[PDB]
């Protein structure tokens, strides 16, 4: 309920921030060129409305989804006369940027759980890019019934298939030809040599 | 801060019964002392309910106890004082506390469960839907604690000729984390513990228990 | 309706003898040479039908199945005698794909269910293995024969009589797996290489060897998570080749 109002506030912020419409034109250009991603500076959000900026610092998971939905709606409203064939409205990724000073990696403790953090470091390993599903469909063994458009959570979180069929127990299987996938990668970060304490081993993330 | 230091000598001088019961019943008496200290501090200052909800009580001095070699069956579930040298450190790790679970069928958030260090938390069932299936941890509302593990070896200077130094494991929690560098000489007061799941060798071999020390004070 | 229209368009594509076409002579040569694979230039199809080419590139499996059905019908119409030997024919692709010409380093999930062309070097190869298509079983107790098709291995009769397998009457097809690595001459200096896995079947099994530079055109697909109550949400991607070329 109130989350819809917050999404509307984000929509108004995106459509109204400026004496030229920075985010509006940036989103239009990115959508036209085919780059479905934007970068948002949180100082601009704080200037427009401090409430949402403060909210983003404590509960990023939900407010990020709300902001993504608002950005998608803004992009849809900006690009009304889209060319024929391109009827499908594609999702948009939102990135964050700020000028705040970073914090040392050694300061990570329990109190920083589920919060937004900024950390400097050096990369030492990068795994290959792989595919992760976002929407999946399943089919039953006996009656061949189908459940479609199951939403998957972001991050390193799995999914549990249902055990009851609305037939033997656990009859569901995943169909590979009807899924949407995105790219993901894993990296290794090491503490900066200039900040490691003397006579102590570095730490990783 | 979140810790308080209490001297055993003064406690023995004032109230003998608490000092007498202290070595043979550390956990419950420490819990009672923590509750009393929290009550007194909250009486002194009321704002701390917003800052810190708990306070730890730590014993500073003790009658010096035998070295790592003499730790045996007589010291089970008692309070001991040892001196040694740090050889390894596992860093800072997050451990669960007052865990809240999210149901899989419905969206009910289960009540907090105390995270004991002996066994893993096993929630019974969801009160509303009465289901007993798998559950997931509510990361947004769960409380977390600091955890660290250290390996301690006897000082080479005090080791008698013809025998090798012996080592033991210790666990630090909350404010004790990151208080010892590797290769440093420390003194600990701790609890000699066995009552944790997986301590008994059962798959094969003799019925041998593994001992782990839970420390609550560090002296450089 | 869509599949039938695609099949009709594919059938119309091949009948070019009265339009200076060459594909009829190609099919005649294939029949003469006892081959069951045809190579069709993507550029010519795009020139003749851009919508069909776009649909095939953006959707491979259904369009390829329709094209194989059309080729089966065409070969039947030419000489149904030859079509009896083989159950189905296979399609090869050639030409300039443009944006879909993708190196192993630049492969992404955006090319899922599409037709891609890659150029690389072979580093790993596997032994040739047979794969079952049909199975025939006989019961000495009752003198009865049963047939099974694959796309569970029976062992006993209805009255628990033992069953004996007829290996000769069964049908097997070749299968092999190879690995393609990005050429070091093009990879950025100081960075680890990236590799792709390719599956070869039927007559393409013995056309590649390790340490050789090849170009492979094929479809890009994911592998579903294997059986389990919990899934990690990550699928492995494996290329299914339709044409391999020695550059
Ligand atoms: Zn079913
Ligand atoms: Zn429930």
């Amino acid at each position: 309920a109130r989350k819809s109002q917050l999404q509307r506030r984000f929509k108004e912020f995106l459509r109204q921030y400026r004496f030229t419409f920075k985010y509006r034109d940036e989103l239009k250009r990115h959508y036209n060129l085919g780059e479905y991603w934007i970068e948002v500076e949180m100082e601009d959000l704080a200037s427009f409305d401090e409430d949402l900026a403060d909210y983003l610092y404590k509960q990023p998971a939900e407010h990020l989804q709300l902001l993504e939905e608002a950005a998608k709606e803004v992009a849809d409203e900006v690009t009304r006369p889209r060319p024929s064939g391109e009827e499908v409205l594609q999702d948009i990724q939102v990135m964050l940027k700020s000028d705040a000073s970073p914090s040392s990696i050694r300061s990570l403790k329990s109190d920083m759980m589920s919060h937004l953090v900024k950390i400097p470091g050096i990369i030492i390993a990068a795994s290959a890019v792989r595919a992760k599903a976002t929407r999946i469909s399943i089919q039953c063994r006996s009656c061949r019934n189908t459940l479609t458009n199951i939403a998957m959570r972001p991050g390193l979180e799995g999914y549990a298939l249902p055990r009851k069929c609305n037939c033997p127990l656990d009859p569901y299987f995943i169909m590979p030809d009807k899924c949407k996938c995105v790219d993901f990668q894993t990296l290794k970060l090491q503490e900066l040599p200039d900040a490691v304490p003397h006579g102590e081993m570095p730490r990783h993330m | 801060r979140e810790s308080l230091v209490v001297n055993y000598e003064d406690l023995a001088a004032r109230e003998h019964v608490l000092a007498y019961f202290l070595p043979e019943a550390p956990a419950e008496l420490l819990q009672i002392f923590d509750e009393a200290a929290l009550e007194v501090v909250l009486a002194m200052y009321p704002k701390y309910d917003r800052i810190t909800n708990h306070i730890h009580v730590r014993i500073s001095h003790l009658p010096l106890v035998e070295e790592l070699r003499s730790l045996r069956q007589l010291h089970l579930n008692q309070l001991i004082r040892t001196s040694g040298v740090v050889t390894s450190c596992t860093g800072v790790l997050p451990q669960l506390s007052m865990v809240k679970y999210n149901c899989n069928k419905c969206n009910f958030v289960l009540g907090p469960f105390c995270q004991s260090q002996n066994q893993e938390v096993k929630p019974g069932s969801c009160p509303e839907c009465q289901s007993a299936g798998p559950f997931e941890v509510n990361m947004e509302e769960t409380i977390y604690q600091n955890y660290q593990r250290i390996r301690i070896q006897e000082s080479p200077g005090k080791v008698a000729a013809g025998r090798l130094p012996r080592s033991k494991d210790a666990i630090l929690l909350a404010d004790l984390v990151d208080s010892c560098k590797p290769g440093d000489e420390i003194e600990l007061t701790g609890i000699y513990h066995n009552n944790y799941d997986g301590s008994l060798n059962t798959a094969n071999g003799f019925p041998v228990f593994a001992t782990v020390i839970l420390a609550n004070h560090v002296a450089k | 309706v869509e599949l039938r229209e695609a099949q009709r368009d594919y059938l119309d594509f091949l009948d070019d003898e009265e339009d200076q076409g060459i594909y009829q002579s190609k099919v005649r040569e294939l029949i003469s040479d006892n081959q069951y694979r045809l190579i069709v230039n993507v550029n010519d199809l795009r020139r003749k039908n851009e919508k069909r080419a776009n649909r095939l590139l953006n959707n491979a499996f259904e369009e390829l199945v329709a094209f194989q059905r059309a080729l089966k019908d065409f070969v039947a119409s030419i000489d149904a005698t030859y079509a009896k030997q083989y159950e189905e024919f296979y399609v090869g692709l050639e030409g300039s794909f443009g944006s879909k010409h993708v190196s192993p380093r630049t492969l992404t999930s955006c090319f899922l269910s599409c037709v891609v062309c890659v150029e690389g070097i072979v580093t790993k190869c596997s032994l040739v293995r047979p794969k079952v298509v049909r199975s025939v079983h006989y019961c000495p107790a009752t003198k009865k024969t049963i047939e099974r098709r694959y796309s569970v291995y029976p062992t006993k009769d209805e009255e628990n009589n033992p069953l004996e397998t007829e290996y000769g009457l069964s049908v097997y097809k070749d299968h092999q797996t190879i690995t393609i690595q990005e050429m070091p001459e093009k990879a950025p200096a100081g960075q680890l290489p990236r590799s792709v896995d390719v599956i070869l079947d039927d007559d393409l099994v013995d056309k590649a060897k390790p340490g050789d530079r090849v170009q492979v055109v094929g479809t890009y697909r994911c592998l579903p998570g294997k059986k389990g109550g919990y899934t990690s949400g990550t699928f492995r991607t494996v290329l299914i080749a339709c044409n391999v070329k020695q550059m």
